[PDB]
């Protein structure tokens, strides 16, 4: 059952584009999104290290989406869920 | 000025558009709707605009003319149907107005403006008043095609036939409407000097059957659609009541009553259980009323408390062969050989869109006299085979594991059903079908195979009794038809062994300036009308001369129409009504397609030879042929064998066809087609538009002026002129992109075991061996890759090339 | 070799996605099959990779095994 | 005993369609005919006691079944058990002009025959 995912991941690593490997590295570090990227993007920030490496103030480099929605994990404004649109 | 004329004398025969109250006439309207050509169709535009059917900006829209893309062009045509009905009601207020005067003559189309009044009383002869007769055969014969293309009847069906008045609450329990049919006839077609029967049981020969079915369809396009369908009564067995069907009410053959009906029975044997389970009555009665808002058809849908949603899975990509191909340096940048054939997934909304594609289907009235002469010609085309009824020990049934239809599929496929019943039970069921109607419901599934386009393909599985009886009849007829070589229809001949070469040589025969041509029919199975399907079935039953009387053949035709043409489909978890168009379940639908194709071709030739003006024809033998063609079409009611033989010989000499279902190759004498005396392609376009309700775009019909390169494409194969040991022979080679696609994507039946994988690979290499002899090197490298891959597969467990060479040598 | 590999990855990714029974949501599976069929019809080099990253976000937004 | 197998299968199918079948209103509709010979398209239309409407989008829920009781076949129907495209039960208090894009289409409206 694993072999299909192994082949998928080896083909994806062979593809060698920027956005694919970026998203793979984010997800292996833990930074996964929570919905479909619109061609509105929701992302769960695991730790402050990924916030520092990816979010610069309000500018956010991800594949780039300019992000101002900050509340919390706990659904009270201050993990962190941030949703943005393509600018 | 240019105008359409319908003239006939000793000098000139045929409806011709040359140069000589409304601006335009009924003949012009029928010509513009019957001889359509989108390059030069300004007359149709002017007709549609001048009387406020729609606006010129609607024509400025792209594809204003089509029936398939943007199917809202019927809205207007319906307003012209209203005009047609108004002008057709003045044809009975003039005939009975001149008959009293006592005048013998013919009525032509070209004497009547679009309002309906007449002129030019020049040709008739005067006789004693009260004893006249007009000749109005050609009039209605040529006016027929636009009496269901525009309908007029949705306009007619009002409480006193005024368009400013509500719809009639007809009685919901009344079903026969025979008196209303006769009243409609005597109001609209009073002077049609042949007997019309409201039910088709009362007709005399199959030609009368066609005539009465055409009139029945035109008269049945105005009745409450909740009425056509099985007729049921309440029957009792061993005390408990049933609701089973004891008749049926077609649009085509009026009301038909079973003659073997058992009221107050006591027990049901196997055949009775089979027929009563096949009945839609028990299923439509035991179920909930449904209103599905997705589709525009009628719908009585039960059998479940919730709809089912089925999806189509994606393909299985094979990595080994693709890795081998990329190691062989294929799919490099800037190449002509790449992957383009894929497995597309689907939702079920795809199934609903497929049923909407079934919605792409109208009621058609076709012409009648040209239909009867085309049917005589097509019978002459089929005059070299032998038919008849056979017993259950003379059917050879192949591939016994197809779908056994609904609701029979719940306990097995057709194999169990055929090994359960003895021969005598099947003969008794057949003999019962010879006097009875068994309406039937079909299962519908989605098809799972290669395509080049995103759309979903579907397939239909028909019940066991209908296929069993079509099997007896057309097992005999098709085994007689397909075991021949060298005929017009090429079905069941292997292209191998020089077979394609012999086929092409027979296509050449002795034609003078051979040019090649081909076509395809847009939306074949969805738009094929009811009239032509009945006509094909009638031909296949006309091959019955010695076994059946009139009654048995009529009951068989009714069974065929009620089981294939207009039955109800189980689509998902619903029961809908299927308006028309063929089913994909038997082989006699590929042969109905063949007959349909031949019909289309013959009609095209007839139009091209009769709509051309003989005064510019320099020959006089074809001029006399055209004169006799007009005579045999619009004159004699009897059948004339000599002229039919003459015209069949003319076609076989000047128009050589190579026919497979829906896919044809035409070899024709070029100077004649330049003069128009054999079928061009614009004639086919016009015929398809006016008689099949699709528009055949010019980008899919091709023309090849050099014969030494063969058919551009037929049966999904290309051909090249190669030399093989001091012989120049024609070889078929495929599109190799399809071969690569079938190699890289397989569908998980072969993803388990390797033997069937090697079978598929050797078959693919056989279909694509001749690619070696094409000038390009890449195709031969494709063949070499396939050979190397089959070699590698054989080693890790037909491998030498010669095995595939001998596949294409005629020895 | 940069236009065929993307289609092969799209096909295998949609097969994996189906093998985790996302078809038990109408909207999500409809979006997935739409993106898949739009990839398998692409004749340009650029937007195919956008749709590929969008489908990989679809995969890695739910808790993949 | 495979012939008898499908025999008994069809026979039990017939008997279970019979246990759901016999009413008196169908008998009255038959006895209001000329000779008891009646079409098929009107048996479930005027006999069966439960209607199913499948609604693809919101504009036809707005134009067909706006309210609690709706009108079809010249009779009044009483709604129950509105179900989305995924066989999960939806309360009627959700189907609105703004919330429609958030819920799976189509929907299954199951009604019972109101006298
Ligand atoms: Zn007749
Ligand atoms: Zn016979």
């Amino acid at each position: 059952t694993s072999a299909m995912q192994t082949m998928l991941f080896t083909m994806l690593r062979k593809l060698d584009n920027d956005a694919l490997n970026n998203i793979i590295n984010n997800a292996r570090d833990g930074c996964v999104p929570l919905n479909i990227i619109p061609l509105k993007l929701m992302v769960v920030i695991p730790d402050y290290n990924t916030y520092k490496n990816t979010c610069d103030g309000t500018t956010f480099t991800y594949a780039l989406w300019e992000i101002q929605q900050v509340v919390d994990a706990d659904s009270k404004i201050v993990p962190l869920i941030v949703t943005a649109l393509r600018a | 000025v240019y105008r359409a004329f319908d003239i006939y004398n000793d000098k000139v025969a045929g409806f011709a558009k040359f140069l000589k109250l409304t601006k335009y006439t009924m003949a012009d309207l029928v010509y513009a709707l019957r001889h359509f050509d989108e390059g030069n169709c300004d007359t149709l535009k002017e007709i549609l605009v001048t009387y406020n059917c729609c606006d010129d900006d609607y024509f400025n829209k792209k594809d204003w003319y089509d029936f398939v893309e943007n199917p809202d062009i019927l809205r207007v045509y319906a307003n012209l149907g209203e005009r047609v009905r108004q002008a057709l009601l003045k044809t009975v207020q003039f005939c009975d107005a001149m008959r009293n005067a006592g005048i013998v003559g013919v009525l032509t189309l070209d004497n009547q403006d679009l309002n309906g009044n007449w002129y030019d009383f020049g040709d008739f002869i005067q006789t004693t008043p009260g004893s006249g007769v007009p000749v109005v055969d050609s009039y209605y014969s040529l006016l027929m095609p636009i009496l269901t293309l525009t309908r007029a009847l949705t306009a007619e069906s009002h409480v006193d036939t005024d368009l400013t008045k509500p719809y009639i609450k007809w009685d919901l329990l009344k079903y026969d409407f025979t008196e209303e049919r006769l009243k409609l006839f005597d109001r609209y077609f009073k002077y049609w000097d042949q007997t019309y029967h409201p039910n088709c049981v009362n007709c005399l020969d199959d030609r009368c059957i066609l005539h009465c079915a055409n009139f029945n369809v035109l008269f049945s396009t105005v009745f409450p659609p909740t009425s056509f369908g099985p007729l049921v009564r309440k029957i009792f067995v061993d005390g408990v009541p049933f609701v089973v069907s004891t008749g049926y009410h077609f649009r085509e053959l009026g009301v038909v009553h079973n003659q073997d009906v058992n009221l107050h029975s006591s027990r049901l044997s196997f055949k009775e259980l089979l027929v009563y389970a096949a009945d839609p009555a028990m299923h439509a009665a035991s179920g909930n009323l449904l209103l599905d808002k997705r589709t525009t058809c009628f719908s009585v849908a039960a059998l479940t408390n919730n709809v089912a949603f089925q999806t189509v899975k994606p393909g299985n990509f094979n990595k080994d062969f693709y890795d081998f191909a990329v190691s062989k340096g294929f799919f490099k940048e800037g190449s002509s050989v790449e992957l383009k054939h894929f497995f597309f997934a689907q939702d079920g909304n795809a199934a609903i869109s497929d049923y909407d594609y079934y919605r792409y289907n109208l009621p058609t009235m076709c012409d009648i006299r040209q239909l009867l002469f085309v049917v005589e010609v097509v019978d002459k085309y089929f005059d070299c085979y032998d038919g008849g009824c056979i017993n259950a020990n003379q059917v050879i049934v192949n591939n016994l594991d197809k779908s056994a239809g609904f609701p029979f599929n719940k306990w097995g496929k057709a194999r169990l059903y055929y090994d359960s019943m003895s021969y005598e039970d099947q003969d008794a069921l057949f003999a019962y079908t010879k006097r009875n109607v068994i309406p039937t419901i079909t299962q519908m599934n989605l098809k799972y195979a290669i395509s080049a386009k995103n759309r979903a393909r579907t397939v239909a599985g028909v019940s066991i009794c209908s296929t069993m009886t079509n099997r007896q009849f057309h097992q005999k007829l098709l085994k007689s038809i397909a075991a021949t070589r060298g005929a017009t229809v090429v079905i069941g001949t292997s292209k191998f062994y020089g077979g394609w070469h012999n086929m092409l040589k027979t296509v050449y025969s002795d034609v003078e300036n051979p040019h090649l041509m081909g076509w395809d029919y847009p939306k074949c199975d969805r738009a094929m009308p009811n009239m032509l399907r009945i006509m094909a079935s009638l031909v296949l039953a006309r091959k019955h001369t010695t076994c059946c009387s009139l009654s048995h053949r009529f009951y068989r035709l009714a069974n065929e129409c009620a089981q294939v043409l207009s039955e109800m489909v189980m689509c998902g978890g619903s029961l809908y009504v299927k308006p028309g168009g063929t089913s994909s379940g038997d082989a006699t639908t590929a042969y109905a397609n063949s007959v349909f194709n031949i019909c289309q071709a013959v009609t095209a030739n007839v139009n091209a030879l009769l709509s051309t003006d003989g005064n510019k024809i320099a020959d006089k033998y074809v001029r006399n042929l055209q004169h006799r063609l007009y005579e045999c079409l619009y004159r004699n009611r009897d059948v004339d064998t000599d002229f039919v033989n003459e015209f069949y010989a003319y076609l076989r000499k000047h128009f050589s066809m190579m026919i497979l279902s829906d896919d044809a190759v035409v070899c024709f004498n070029s100077t004649y087609a330049s003069q128009g005396l054999v079928a061009s392609i614009k004639n086919f376009k016009s015929v398809l538009y006016y008689q099949n309700n699709v528009f055949m775009s010019e980008a899919k019909c091709w023309t090849e002026t050099d014969l030494t390169k063969g058919p551009h494409e037929f049966c999904s194969q290309h051909t090249m002129l190669v030399k093989q040991g001091d012989d120049y022979v024609y070889l078929p080679y495929p599109d190799p992109s399809r071969i690569l696609g079938a190699g890289c994507f397989v569908d998980d039946i072969v993803k388990t075991d390797g033997t069937l994988m090697i079978e598929r690979f050797v078959s693919l290499a056989i279909d694509a061996y001749p690619l070696t002899k094409h000038p390009n090197q890449e195709y031969a490298d494709v063949f070499h890759l396939y050979l190397q891959y089959i070699r590698k597969l054989h080693d890790e467990l037909y491998w030498e090339p010669e095995f595939y060479e001998a596949m294409y040598t005629p020895h | 070799s940069k236009m065929s590999d993307v289609k092969c990855t799209s096909v295998v990714l949609l097969s994996v996605l189906q093998q985790l029974r996302v078809e038990s949501s109408s909207k999500l599976w409809a979006q997935c099959v739409q993106l898949h069929n739009d990839i398998l019809l692409a004749k340009d080099t650029t937007e195919a990779f956008e749709k590929m990253v969008s489908l990989l976000s679809v995969l890695l937004s739910m808790q993949g095994a």
